[PDB]
C-alpha cells in the first residue's frame, strides 16, 4: 500500500527521475502540517465509537422503512452487521487520512464493494446518507466545532486537513452509486 | 484533425439491457463475471477476519511467520501465486466435486441460516470458510504436534490415505500434489517448512491446551459417524488433526 | 509437513510432552529426599 | 504488551529481517513523546486516592439506583470493592503511559470483560460515567503540562470506546 | 511500500483497530529524523551523474579480467548496461531516503534481485565492489550533514548485506 | 514479548504498585543514553552477512573435523543450515539488544533450542564458539575496535552499552550448553 | 492410464525437475520390452472372437443357477450382455498389453466395477471364473512366445486379484 | 537418492498398489543401460588423482584474479581448499554413475548449494569453470567407450546447469 510519501517516488519513476527541488515542495511543506496530522486523526479515533451510533441513527430515522419487515436492517442481525460496515469504513478512510493517500482506500475497504452490495441487496441510496453524516462529522470534529465537544487544542489553521478527509469520504460514495 | 467519431463498440457499453434475445446472452455473461468478483470479496471478507484473530492485539505472532532467512519470505508466494494457477487449472469433475463436498462441511457449521445461505450460493466462499476455520481453531496438520509415537504412526496412518488422493485412479501423479515449480524451488520449500515446523511446537503452555480439545472436536464433527470413529478422535487428537477434507489433492 | 514415516527428512518435537514432564518433577522429588 | 517497539519488531519478525531504517526512526520518535507520557504518570501515581474518590461518586451522581437491593451495589463490600475496581482502571492508564501503547488495557481490562460485567449482571453503562468524568475533571494547565494532558486524554476516551 | 507509516498503519489494520498512540507516535519519528535525512537526498540528486563514474570505472578497473570475450563485458555496449546499473540502484537509494524505509528497494532491487544475475552471469561481487567503495567515498564533513550521512550509509550497506 | 518499559510494570503489577518517580529516574536514565542504544543497533546490519562468515570459517579453523565426512556442517544441505543458523541467533539478539532487555529472546529462540541440539547431534562446544565469536565481534563494533574498518560515530562513554550485549550472548551459551 | 513414462515425467513435473538421466534410462527397459508383449496384443486381436466364446460359457458352467427365474442370466438378452462383458475386459486387457501397464483397467474397468455389481446383483465370482478359465488355458509355445505368455497372463491376474 | 527403481516404487507407494507390469520394465532398463554407467565408474574412480588436477588448473588459468589478496584464494591454504572441492564433485558423480539416477547430487551437490556459495564469496563461474573444461575434454575411444561418454557428459552437465 502506498502513502503520500510513496506517491511521490511512483510518479518520479513514472518518468524514471530522480527527486529534485521541484517535488519536496509537497513533502516538506507535508511534515510541516503533520503535526496538525496527528492533531487531526486523534480527534476522529477518540469519537467513533460515539460517531457510528450518531450516524446509523440518522439513516434510520429519516428512512424508517429500513426496520420495517422485509427491511434491510429489520431482524436483529441485520442492525449487528450493517454497525459493523458503518465501523470498517470509518476505519478504513481514518487510514487514508493519515497516510495522506487513498491508494489504502480501494485496495482493501473498496475494490468490489459495489458489486458486494449488488448482490447482497444492500441499498445503496441509504448508504451514502449512512456515510455522508460520517463525512459531515469528521469536519464538524476536525475544525472542533462540534455542540457537544470543546477539545484543547493549539491556536490555528485546520480547515485544510477537513478538506483532505472530506475528499476520502466521497470516494466511498462515488466507489459504489 | 479529421473528426473520428466514436466506435460503434465503444458504444455498446452505453445501451440498456433488453430481454427478448441475444440482449440476454451478453446480460448474462457480465452479471456472473461481476458475481465472480463479489464472492472474491465475500472469501477475502472472511479470510483476514479469521486471520484477524491470529494477530490478537496488534503486535505479531510466531504463528504467522512467513520467512526466516534472507530470501525465504519472498520466494513464498512465488510458489503461492503458481499454486492458485494450478488450482484452476483442474477439470469439470475436479472442480464440481469439490463444490459439493464443502457444501456439505459448511453445512455442518454454520450458526445461522443467513450463513448457510451464503455458502450454497458463492462456492469461493464456503471453501475459504472451511480454511479458515481450521487456521484459528488450530485443527491443521501444520499445527498438530503427536503427543506419543504412536500417535506419530496414527498420524501417518491417515494421511497415507490423504496423499492417496494426489494421485489418479490409475496411480499417475495429480498435478494437486506438486512441491516445486523452478529450479531450486522445491528445495526451498522444503527449509520452508521446518520453520513453520519448529515453531508450531513452540507455543504457549496455555494454547496446547486449546487445540488439543478442539482437533478431538474438529474430528468427530465433520468426518465421524459411529461410535468408533469417535473414538480414535477423543484418544488421539493429532489423529483427527489429519483428517483433511477430500477437496485437496494432498 | 507430512508424518515422520514418509515424505519427509529429519526430526521433529523439541517440546517437553506431558509425560516427559513427569520424570522430571520425580527426579527432582527424589533428589531432594536422596 | 503493544508499544513502538515491540510493533516494529514483531511485524518485522513474520519477514525474517533485521532492524531496518524505518524501525531504527520510530524509536528515535519514542524519545520526542518521552517527556510528557513520564510526566503524567508521578501525577497520577503520586495522587492516585482523590482521584478515583471522584470516580466512583460519579457512578452514583448518575445512578444512585445501584444502592437498591437486589443491585449491584447493595451492602458496603459491593461498594468497596467498587472503589477499588476503578482505581484497578486508574492503575492500568499509569501502566499504559509507560509502556505507551495499548499494552495493559488489552490484555487486562479489555479482553473478555464483556462476559465478566455481563454474567455476573454489573451495568456496563455504570463504568462508562465514571472513566467519562475525569476525562473532563481535568484541567490542563492546573493538572500537569498542557502537552501531557493531551495524552492522558487520549487513553481514558480509548477505554470509553471500548466498555461502551 | 515498507515506510515507517505503512507497517504501523497495516499493523493497526490486520487487527481491525484504530490508529492509537503506539501507530501515532511512530509518525512522530517521521520528523525529527526526516528534517536531517532529507538534507542528503537532493544532494545526491545534483551530482548523480558523477557518482557513476566514480565507482563504475573503478569496477573495470580492479576486476580487469571482465573485457575479454566470453564474459559479459566483452563488448562496449554491454558495458553501458552494466554502467546504467549502479544509476538504477543509487537512484532507488535516493528514492529510500525520501519514503523514511527501505521498501522502493525492496520490491525494486532486491525482490527477483538473484535469479536474474545467477543465470545470466552477473557476478554479485563485482557489484558490490562499486557500491562498497561509493559506501567509503563518502566524506561527512564536506558532502553533506552527519547525521544524513549515516542515513546515507546504512542504506548504502544495506545493499552490501543484501546482494551478498 | 516485553521491552525495557514492559519490565518495570511487570514487577509492580505483581504488587499492585503504582509507578512513581521513585522508580522512573531509572527510565529517566534509559532515554538519557537512549541515543547510544538505536545508535549501536545499526553497528550490527551494517555489516551483518559478513558476520557469521567470519564465525563459521572461525568454527572450521578452529575445529576442522566438521569438514570430514561425520561432521556436522559437511553437506551443501548442512553447511548451509548451519549458515542459517549462525543468522538467526544474532538476528534476535539483535532485537535484544534494541528492546532493552531480553524477554524475547528467551520466548522466541531459546523456547525448545536445547531439545532440538540434542535430540539432532549438533555438537555444543563448537556452538558455544560461534556465539563467543560474536559475543567478541559486537565488542568491536560497538567500541569500533573493528581492525578493518572505521565508523563515524559521536564519541563518548558507551561501553557500560558495550557490556550490555555481553551479557546477551552470555544468555544464549547458557541455554544451549 | 499409468503407462512406463507418463509416471516418471508426472514425477519429474512434481519436483520440477527436467528430464533426468533416471527417466531417460527407464525408457530403454520399454524397448526390448515391448518385443514381447506387443506380440500377444495383435495375436489376442485375431482371434478375440473365439476366446471370448470359449471364455463365456465356461462361466455357465461352473454356475447354472444363473438361469434360474430371478438371477442374472436368466432371459437370453442378460446371456448376451454376460459374453459382452467377457468381450469388454478381453479388450481392457488387450489395451494394457500395448500402453504398457495397468492403465486402461483400472480406468475403465475396475474403478467403480465393485458397485455396479453389487447393485445390480452380479455376482463376481462368476467373473473371475471366466477370466481364470482363459488364464490357465494358455499353451506357452503354441498360442505365443514364452515372454509374451508370461506378460499376457500378467495382466489376466491382476484383473482376477481386482475382482476379488 | 533419486534413481531408476526408486522413482518407482515410491510412486507405487504413493497409489497404495502393488509393483505393477510398468515399475518392472523400467528395471530392465537399469539392466542394459546400467551396464555402461557401471562400466565407466572404473573409468573414474581409476584416475580420480589427475581429473582432480587437470581442472584445477585450468581454474588459475582463465580466472587469474583470484590470488589477489581480498579474493576468494587470498594464500596457499584455500588454494589446496580449493583443489579439494573439484575432488568432492566427480566423487559424487561416480556416486550417480553406480546408482543410476541423479542420486547424491541433489541431495548433496545441489541441495543448498547457491546458499553456501554466495555467503563465503564463491563464484558458480569458477566451480563450472573445472568442470566444463573436462566434460568435452575427454575422446571417445581413449577415456571410455563411445556409449560410456554419453554417460559421462549428460552427468556431467548436470552439475554445470544447476549451480549455474
Ligand atoms: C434523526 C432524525 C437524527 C439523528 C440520529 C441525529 C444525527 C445527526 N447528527 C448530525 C450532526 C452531528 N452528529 C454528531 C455526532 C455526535 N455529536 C456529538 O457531539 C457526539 C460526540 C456524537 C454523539 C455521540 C456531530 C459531532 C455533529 C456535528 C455538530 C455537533 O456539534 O454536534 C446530523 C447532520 C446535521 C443536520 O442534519 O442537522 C444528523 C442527521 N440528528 C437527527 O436529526
Ligand atoms: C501474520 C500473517 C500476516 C498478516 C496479518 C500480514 O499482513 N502479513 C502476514 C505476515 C507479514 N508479512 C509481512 C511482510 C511480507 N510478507 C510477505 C508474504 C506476502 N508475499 C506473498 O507472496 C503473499 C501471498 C499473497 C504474502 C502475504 C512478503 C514477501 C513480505 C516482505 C518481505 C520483505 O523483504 O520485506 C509483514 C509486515 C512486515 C513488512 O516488512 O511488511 C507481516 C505482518
Ligand atoms: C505431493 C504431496 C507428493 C506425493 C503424493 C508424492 O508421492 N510425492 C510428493 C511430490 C513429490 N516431491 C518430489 C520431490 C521433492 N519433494 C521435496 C519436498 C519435501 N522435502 C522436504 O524437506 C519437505 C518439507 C519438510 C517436503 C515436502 C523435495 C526437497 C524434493 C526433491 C526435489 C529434487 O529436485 O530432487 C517428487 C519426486 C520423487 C522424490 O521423492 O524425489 C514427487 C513425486
Ligand atoms: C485543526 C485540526 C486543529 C488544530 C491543529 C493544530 N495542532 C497544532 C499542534 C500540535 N499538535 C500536537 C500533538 C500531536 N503531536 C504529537 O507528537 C502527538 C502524539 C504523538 C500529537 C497528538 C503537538 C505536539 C503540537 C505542537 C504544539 C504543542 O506543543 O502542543 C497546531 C499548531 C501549528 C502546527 O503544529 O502546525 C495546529 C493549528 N488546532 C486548532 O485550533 C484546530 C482545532
Ligand atoms: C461499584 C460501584 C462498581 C461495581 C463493582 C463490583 N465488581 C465486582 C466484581 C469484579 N469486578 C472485576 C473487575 C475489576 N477487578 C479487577 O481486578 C480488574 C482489573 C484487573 C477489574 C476491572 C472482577 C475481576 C470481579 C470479580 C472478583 C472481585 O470480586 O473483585 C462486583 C461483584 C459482582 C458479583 O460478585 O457478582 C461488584 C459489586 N459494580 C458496579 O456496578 C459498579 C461499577
Ligand atoms: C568478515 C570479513 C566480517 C568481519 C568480521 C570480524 N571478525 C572479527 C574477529 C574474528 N575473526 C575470526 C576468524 C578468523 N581468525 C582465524 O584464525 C580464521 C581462520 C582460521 C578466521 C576467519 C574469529 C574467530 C574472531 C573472533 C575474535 C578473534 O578470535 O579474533 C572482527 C573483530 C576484529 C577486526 O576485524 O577488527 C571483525 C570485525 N569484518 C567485517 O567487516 C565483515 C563483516
Ligand atoms: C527362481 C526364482 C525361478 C526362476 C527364475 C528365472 N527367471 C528367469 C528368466 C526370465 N524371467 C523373465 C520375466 C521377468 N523378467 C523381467 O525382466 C520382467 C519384466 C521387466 C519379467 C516379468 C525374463 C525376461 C527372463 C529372461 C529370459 C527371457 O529372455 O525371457 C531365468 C533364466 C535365467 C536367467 O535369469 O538369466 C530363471 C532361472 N526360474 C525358475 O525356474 C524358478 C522357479
Ligand atoms: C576454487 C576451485 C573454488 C573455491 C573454493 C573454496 N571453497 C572454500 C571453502 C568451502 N567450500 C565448501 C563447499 C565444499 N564442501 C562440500 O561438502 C562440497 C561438495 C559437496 C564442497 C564444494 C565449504 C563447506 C567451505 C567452508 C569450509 C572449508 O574451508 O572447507 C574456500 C576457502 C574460503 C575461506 O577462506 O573460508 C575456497 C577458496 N573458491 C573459489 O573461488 C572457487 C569457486
Ligand atoms: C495510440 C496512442 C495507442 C493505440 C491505439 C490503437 N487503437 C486502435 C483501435 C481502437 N482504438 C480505440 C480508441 C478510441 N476509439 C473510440 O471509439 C473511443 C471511445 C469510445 C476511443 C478512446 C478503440 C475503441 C479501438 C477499437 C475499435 C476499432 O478501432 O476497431 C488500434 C488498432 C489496432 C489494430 O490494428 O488492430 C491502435 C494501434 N495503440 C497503441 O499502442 C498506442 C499506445
Ligand atoms: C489448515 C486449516 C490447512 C492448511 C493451510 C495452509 N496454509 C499454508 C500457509 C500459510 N497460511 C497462513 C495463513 C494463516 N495465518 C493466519 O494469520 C490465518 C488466519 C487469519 C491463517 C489461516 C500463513 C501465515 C502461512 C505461512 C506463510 C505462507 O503463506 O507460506 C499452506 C502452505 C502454502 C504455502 O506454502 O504458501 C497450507 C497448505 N494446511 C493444511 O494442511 C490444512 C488443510
Ligand atoms: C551451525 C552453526 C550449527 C549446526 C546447525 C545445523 N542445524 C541444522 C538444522 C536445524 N537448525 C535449526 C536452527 C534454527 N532454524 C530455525 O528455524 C530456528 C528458529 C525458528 C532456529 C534456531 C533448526 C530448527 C533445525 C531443524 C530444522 C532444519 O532441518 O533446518 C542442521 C542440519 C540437520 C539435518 O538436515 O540433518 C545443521 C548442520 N550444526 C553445527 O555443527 C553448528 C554448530
Ligand atoms: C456375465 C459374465 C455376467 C453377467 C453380466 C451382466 N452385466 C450386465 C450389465 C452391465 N455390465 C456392465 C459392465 C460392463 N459394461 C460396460 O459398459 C463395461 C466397460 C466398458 C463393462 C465391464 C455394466 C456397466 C452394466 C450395466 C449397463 C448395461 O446394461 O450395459 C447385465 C444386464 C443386467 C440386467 O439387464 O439386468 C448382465 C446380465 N451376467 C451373467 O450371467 C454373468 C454373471
Ligand atoms: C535511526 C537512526 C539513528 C541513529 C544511528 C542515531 C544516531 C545518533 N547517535 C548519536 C549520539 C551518540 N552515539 C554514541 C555512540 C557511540 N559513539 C562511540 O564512540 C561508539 C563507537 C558508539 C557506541 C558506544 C555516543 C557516545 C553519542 C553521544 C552521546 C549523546 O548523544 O548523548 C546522536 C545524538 C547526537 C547527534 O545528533 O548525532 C544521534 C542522533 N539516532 C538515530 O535516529
Ligand atoms: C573419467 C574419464 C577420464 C578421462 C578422460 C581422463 C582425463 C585425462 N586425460 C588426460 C590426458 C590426455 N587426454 C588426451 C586426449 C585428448 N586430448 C585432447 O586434447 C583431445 C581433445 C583428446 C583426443 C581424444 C591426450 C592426447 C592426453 C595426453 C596429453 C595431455 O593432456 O597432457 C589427463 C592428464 C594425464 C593423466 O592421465 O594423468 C587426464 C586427467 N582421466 C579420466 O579419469
Amino acid at each position: 500500500m502506498l502513502d503520500a510519501f510513496s506517491r511521490v517516488v511512483v510518479n518520479s519513476d513514472a518518468k524514471a527521475a530522480y527527486v529534485g527541488g521541484s517535488d519536496l515542495q509537497a513533502l516538506k511543506s507535508f511534515i510541516a502540517d503533520g503535526n496538525k496530522r496527528l492533531d487531526a486523526v486523534n480527534s476522529i479515533v477518540s469519537n467513533a465509537s460515539c460517531m457510528v451510533s450518531d450516524a446509523v441513527s440518522g439513516m434510520i430515522c429519516e428512512n424508517p422503512g429500513l426496520i420495517s419487515p422485509g427491511g434491510n436492517c429489520y431482524t436483529n442481525r441485520r442492525m449487528a452487521a450493517c454497525l459493523r460496515d458503518g465501523e470498517i469504513i470509518l476505519r478504513y478512510v481514518s487510514y487514508a487520512l493519515l497516510a495522506g493517500d487513498a491508494s489504502v482506500l480501494e485496495d482493501r475497504c473498496l475494490n468490489g464493494l459495489k458489486e458486494t452490495y449488488i448482490a447482497l441487496g444492500v441499498p445503496t441510496n441509504s448508504s451514502i446518507r449512512a456515510v455522508s453524516i460520517m463525512k459531515a462529522q469528521a469536519v464538524a470534529f476536525i475544525t472542533n466545532t462540534a455542540t457537544e465537544r470543546k477539545m484543547s487544542f493549539a491556536a490555528g489553521d485546520c480547515t485544510s486537513l477537513a478538506s483532505e478527509v472530506a475528499s476520502y469520504f466521497d470516494r466511498v460514495g462515488a466507489a459504489i452509486s | 484533425v479529421t473528426g473520428a467519431v466514436s466506435s460503434v463498440n465503444m458504444r455498446r457499453f452505453q445501451r440498456v439491457p433488453k430481454v427478448s434475445g441475444f440482449s440476454a446472452k451478453v446480460t448474462k455473461k457480465n452479471v456472473n463475471k461481476a458475481l465472480d468478483k463479489a464472492d472474491m470479496f465475500f472469501a477475502k471478507s472472511v479470510t483476514m477476519e479469521g486471520k484477524a484473530a491470529a494477530i490478537p492485539y496488534g503486535v505479531y505472532g510466531i504463528q504467522c511467520m512467513e520467512g526466516s532467512a534472507k530470501g525465504m519470505a519472498h520466494e513464498k508466494r512465488a510458489m503461492a501465486l503458481s499454486a492458485a494457477f494450478r488450482m484452476n487449472q483442474r477439470s469439470a469433475a475436479e472442480k464440481t466435486g469439490a463444490m459439493y463436498e464443502n457444501r456439505r462441511l459448511a453445512l455442518i457449521l454454520a450458526q445461522n441460516d443467513h450463513q448457510e445461505k451464503q455458502y450454497i450460493k458463492y462456492p469461493k466462499l464456503a471453501a475459504a470458510a472451511l480454511m479458515a476455520s481450521t487456521e484459528v481453531t488450530r485443527a491443521c496438520q501444520r499445527y498438530a504436534v503427536p503427543e506419543s509415537i504412536e500417535e506419530e504412526f496414527l498420524a501417518a496412518s491417515v494421511d497415507k490415505v490423504n496423499k492417496m488422493r494426489g494421485t489418479t485412479a490409475s496411480g499417475v501423479y495429480k498435478s494437486s500434489c506438486v512441491e516445486g515449480n523452478a529450479k531450486g524451488q522445491a528445495e526451498q520449500a522444503r527449509v520452508a517448512a521446518l520453520a513453520v515446523a519448529f515453531r508450531s511446537a513452540q507455543k504457549s503452555a496455555s494454547q496446547f491446551a486449546a487445540e488439543r480439545y478442539a482437533q478431538s472436536k474438529y474430528g468427530r464433527d465433520l468426518f465421524s459417524s459411529t461410535h468408533f470413529e469417535e473414538g480414535y478422535a477423543n484418544t488421539y487428537p493429532a489423529m483427527a488433526a489429519a483428517k483433511r477434507a477430500s477437496s485437496y489433492g494432498y | 509437513q507430512t508424518g515422520l514415516v514418509n515424505s519427509k527428512f529429519s526430526a521433529r518435537m523439541a517440546k517437553k510432552t506431558a509425560k516427559q514432564t513427569k520424570n522430571k518433577v520425580d527426579e527432582y522429588m527424589a533428589r531432594s529426599v536422596q | 504488551m503493544k508499544s513502538v517497539i515491540t510493533t516494529v519488531v514483531s511485524a518485522a519478525d513474520a519477514a525474517g529481517r533485521f532492524p531496518s531504517n524505518s524501525d531504527l526512526e520510530s524509536i528515535q520518535g519514542n524519545i520526542q513523546r518521552s517527556a510528557a507520557r513520564l510526566e503524567a504518570a508521578e501525577k497520577l501515581a503520586g495522587n492516585h486516592e482523590a482521584v478515583v474518590k471522584e470516580a466512583g461518586d460519579a457512578c452514583f451522581a448518575k445512578y444512585a439506583y445501584l444502592k437498591n437491593p437486589g443491585e449491584a451495589g447493595e451492602n458496603q463490600e459491593k461498594i468497596n470493592k467498587c472503589y477499588r475496581d476503578v482505581d484497578h482502571y486508574m492503575r492500568l492508564v499509569n501502566y499504559c503511559l509507560v509502556v505507551g501503547g495499548t499494552g495493559p488495557l488489552d490484555e487486562w481490562g479489555i479482553a473478555g470483560a464483556r462476559e465478566v460485567y455481563r454474567t455476573l449482571n454489573l451495568p456496563t453503562s455504570a463504568y462508562v460515567a465514571s472513566i467519562a468524568y475525569t476525562r473532563d475533571r481535568l484541567c490542563v494547565p492546573r493538572d500537569m503540562s498542557a502537552q501531557a494532558g493531551v495524552e492522558f486524554s487520549a487513553y481514558l476516551d480509548y477505554l470509553i470506546n471500548a466498555l461502551s
